């Protein structure tokens, strides 16, 4: 994905703000409950069978927040976001068969985190700044598959 | 296929928004032609600015049909029927532009709802906005 | 949603298929599993080779629930709610892999029907079997 | 994607027997049959609110011809898809604003075209040749929006 100076300035101006661990919790747990499925992938973790269990699982916030760590390297990449997620490409589609719908569906998990925390910066134009850098995200880690 | 659980959560939560839907669901509008531009295609009979009359009042007409569907849980075919003929047979919407509209929904709620934005409430109403897109959608009628 | 021209279609090509029901649905599990590999790791526990006897014993099992589900066209929820059990529930499958197996019976389908296969029949087929996938991955039991 | 030689002969064998015209008709009927929304992006084609309507009309016939030649140049070029089908991938992507999602379907509708027509030779292994260059032709198609 290309990302205009704008949309990059609008994404790197509230990630400033932002807390990466517990956007990164929220962020996992949610696409846990939300798209039970996902949670195959997880079993090691303990229970996840309730919203109760995931959103108190502490292997839950740590991954969560280890992705949103990864996430954030990304947005220092953003001209080579293919370069950046190869290694994990690898990991995700040859080693984990990870479906790469549910890649789009955890970066919108990201941005329904940051909605919930930065109600005020989170303008509609910034959101769809976001939009483009999930997408983006998404795509790289999907490469592997093409 | 929503639990009775789920039926619970959307009702409640619904319920909570009250006068406010047409108000979140305009936003919802407008984040969606903003973060998707390509489901302004459908809208170019209308002003589309953000905050424009014309979505206020667009905003209003797609609340109150949720609003229908909130009231009809059990069978939405029937309850949503003369809708789906509008967005299935006259218009032909792609269902992605559907998916795109209710993340934007979601993004909205989240974002004026806070910490009552439950992961239980939000996945009882994604389960609820996919519904009502399968049903808007087909042609069964 | 089903139109009850699509339940018409669904049950007089159900019927037609009739006893061969079992060895479709096998061909269609071969296929799946030989175009898309990574649905095997669902079938771990059994031989899933080309012709073998646990993948036609599977196919019976598949095929007789499809059997129930094209008798409860009105009520899909209710008829298959121990299934949802099973594939959402238990197994957690992704639903991809329903993508995946659908697409595989519509492709067996028509290898065997041929001009019998008609568009019409197709889609109604493929709204069927999309019914049939999105309860098996509900939670609502 | 990357097809292995015995892949590329699977489906070049079969390409050798196949009515590309027919083929094209069936799977672009299809398309619009079972996928309504389809439509939408060729209304100037005339009346497409039946099956019947659709399954005779001659700009249906005509285009589903175009498209399958354009797939059959892609089958000469199977190690650049992507070089390939840049035009038109500016032109599907850029212009028309067709989801990505969609030429994935019209893949899936030339499968069963194949199936239908060609039984005997539409193998459990050859059709799985067939859905990874069905695949690699979306992707390609679809490469300007990432
Ligand atoms: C924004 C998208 C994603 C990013 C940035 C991401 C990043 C990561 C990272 C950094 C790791 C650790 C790698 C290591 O241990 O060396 C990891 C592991 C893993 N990821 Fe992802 N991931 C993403 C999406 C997903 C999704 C959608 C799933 C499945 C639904 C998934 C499943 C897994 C699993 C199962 C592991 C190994 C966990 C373990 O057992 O330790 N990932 N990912
Ligand atoms: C939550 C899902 C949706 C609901 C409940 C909904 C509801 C409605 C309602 C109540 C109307 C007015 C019908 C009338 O005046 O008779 C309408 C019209 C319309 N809808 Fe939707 N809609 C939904 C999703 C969509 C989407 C995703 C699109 C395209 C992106 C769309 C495009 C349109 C268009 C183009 C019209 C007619 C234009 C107009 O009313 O001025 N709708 N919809
Ligand atoms: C048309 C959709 C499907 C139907 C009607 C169906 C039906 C069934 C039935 C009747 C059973 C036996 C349950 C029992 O013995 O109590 C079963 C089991 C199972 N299904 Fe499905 N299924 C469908 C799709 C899928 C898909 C797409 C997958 C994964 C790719 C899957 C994976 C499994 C597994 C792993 C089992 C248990 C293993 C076994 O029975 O030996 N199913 N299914
Ligand atoms: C296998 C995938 C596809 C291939 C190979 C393909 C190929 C082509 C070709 C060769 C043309 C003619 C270009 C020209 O006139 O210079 C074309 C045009 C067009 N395509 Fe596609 N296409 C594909 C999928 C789709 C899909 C899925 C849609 C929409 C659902 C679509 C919509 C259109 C439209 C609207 C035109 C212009 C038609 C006209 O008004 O003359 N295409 N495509």
């Amino acid at each position: 994905v290309h990302l205009t100076a704008a949309e990059k300035s609008a994404i790197l101006d509230l990630w400033g703000k932002v807390n990466v661990g517990e956007i990164g919790a929220e962020a996992l747990g949610r696409l846990l409950v939300v798209y039970p499925w996902t949670q195959r992938f997880f079993e090691k973790f303990g229970d996840l069978s309730s919203a109760s269990a995931i959103m108190s699982n502490a292997h839950v916030k740590s991954h969560g927040a280890k992705v949103l760590a990864s996430f954030s390297e990304g947005l220092k990449h953003l001209q080579d976001l293919k370069g950046t997620f190869a290694k994990l490409s690898e990991l995700h589609c040859d080693k984990l068969h990870v479906d790469p719908e549910n890649f789009r569906l955890l970066g919108n998990m990201i941005v329904i985190a940051l909605a919930h925390h930065h109600p005020s910066e989170f303008t509609p134009c910034t959101q769809a700044a976001f939009q483009k850098v999930t997408a983006g995200v998404a795509n790289a880690l999907a490469h592997k598959y093409h | 296929v929503l639990s009775a659980a789920d039926k619970n959560n959307v009702k409640t939560t619904w319920d909570k928004i009250g006068g406010h839907a047409a108000e979140y669901v305009a936003e919802g509008l407008t984040r969606m032609f903003t973060s998707f531009p390509t489901t302004k295609t459908y809208f170019h009979h209308i002003d589309v600015s953000p905050g424009s009359g014309d979505i206020k009042a667009h905003g209003k007409k797609v609340a109150d049909a949720l609003t229908t569907a909130v009231g009809h849980l059990d069978d939405l075919p029937t309850a949503l029927s003369t809708l789906s003929d509008v967005h299935a047979h006259k218009l032909r919407v792609d269902p992605v532009n559907f998916k795109f509209l209710n993340h934007c929904l979601l993004v909205t709620l989240a974002a004026h709802l806070g910490a009552d934005f439950t992961p239980s409430i939000h996945a009882s109403l994604d389960k609820f906005f996919a519904s009502v897109s399968t049903v808007l959608t087909s042609k069964y009628r």
